[PDB]
């Protein structure tokens, strides 16, 4: 029922998985801030990356599906009355991590959803396949709010799909690093990172 | 539970105004505050926001550098310093309080969406002549 809804739904990574992903994120920043291919393109990133993305989530990482504001968000009730939503509540999932991105605003991870997980998914509003926004925020610039992460990921996918993917500029240990221009960086993983999580609601 | 704005009125272009809300029955340690503007016929559009986590102070691109939001938690009053004001800022500036700041930021909500807020002030009328 509407009034019992959560603030939002999502895949909340397990402690072990959350920490794995948190670790892997900081390595991408440690290795990105020191990659010469990035040090030249600092004019288009700014006027140490871990510190730049100093606003990090304070608990476990999670992949948001539907912001609900306790039933009073747009479409909140309808998402909740879906048979997949009320049945997969409290069930455990295995998300795939596709790439890790870095813009001058936010740093995050991209999620590729299985057809079954996509049943839980509710400008960039156009052209791309569903669930393309699916992510995990790993950091934010001091003055940037986290919802920005979803739109940068879409901005990158409108680019790679656009053809402006741009050839490889750097080889990292976990995958090849690409540079899409306006301070946007992407690490496409040689082996996708499988991360465990639970589908549930966030309360207070 | 009361948010009373104040400090609005007339000002010429380029002038400055400092709005103030006296939050009551709620505390700025638990609630983030959004300052909103409602101009004639437009919809409520967020100008600035301060959450209790202190690293969450945001500004709308229009007022990113002209305005400054702050709090004196001792006086549980929030402030909005507006510099180099233009007629396009004319509007009613309302003050909103939301206990899910910053939590919702990390779960798909935008600070400037006014729907998630929980309590709204009465609005102080601001007007930049011409
Ligand atoms: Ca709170
Ligand atoms: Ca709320």
């Amino acid at each position: 029922e509407k009034d019992f809804l959560p603030l939002y739904f999502g895949w909340f990574l397990t402690k072990k998985s959350s920490e794995t992903l948190r670790k892997a994120g900081q390595v991408f920043l440690e290795e990105l801030g020191n990659h010469k291919a990035f040090k030249k393109e600092l004019r288009h990133f700014i006027s140490e990356l871990v510190s730049y993305f100093g606003k990090r989530p304070p608990g476990v990482l999670h992949c948001t599906t539907k912001f609900c504001d306790y039933g009073k968000a747009a479409g909140a009730e309808e998402y909740a009355q879906q048979e997949v939503v009320k049945r997969s509540y409290g069930k455990a999932f295995k998300l795939s991590i596709s790439a890790l991105f870095v813009t001058p605003k936010t740093a995050g991870a991209q999620v590729v959803l299985t057809d079954q997980e996509l049943q839980l998914w509710p400008s960039a509003s156009e052209g791309l396949p569903p669930g393309s926004r699916a992510h995990v925020t790993l950091g934010c610039a001091a003055d940037v709010q986290p919802v920005q992460t979803g739109l940068d990921l879409l901005d990158i996918l409108q680019q790679v799909k656009g053809g402006s993917q741009g050839e490889a500029v750097g080889e990292l240990p976990r995958g090849k690093l690409y540079s899409l221009g306006k301070g946007r960086w992407m690490l496409s993983l040689t082996k996708k990172m499988e991360v465990k999580a639970i589908f549930t609601g966030y309360y207070g | 539970v009361q948010l009373e704005e104040s400090g609005g009125g007339l000002v010429q272009p380029g002038g400055s105004l400092r709005l103030s809300c006296a939050v009551s029955g709620i505390t700025l340690d638990d609630f983030g505050i959004g300052w909103f503007r409602q101009a004639p016929g437009k919809e409520r559009e967020g100008v600035a926001c301060i959450s209790p986590g202190y690293e969450h102070i945001y500004y709308a691109d229009s007022a990113k550098g002209r305005f400054t939001i702050s709090r004196d938690n001792a006086k549980n009053t929030v402030y909005l310093q507006m510099n180099n004001l233009k007629p396009w800022d004319t509007g009613v500036y309302y003050c909103a309080a939301d206990n899910d700041l910053p939590d919702r930021l990390w779960g798909g909500s935008d600070w400037s969406d006014p729907s998630p807020y929980d309590y709204w002030g009465q609005g102080t009328q601001v007007t930049v002549s011409s």
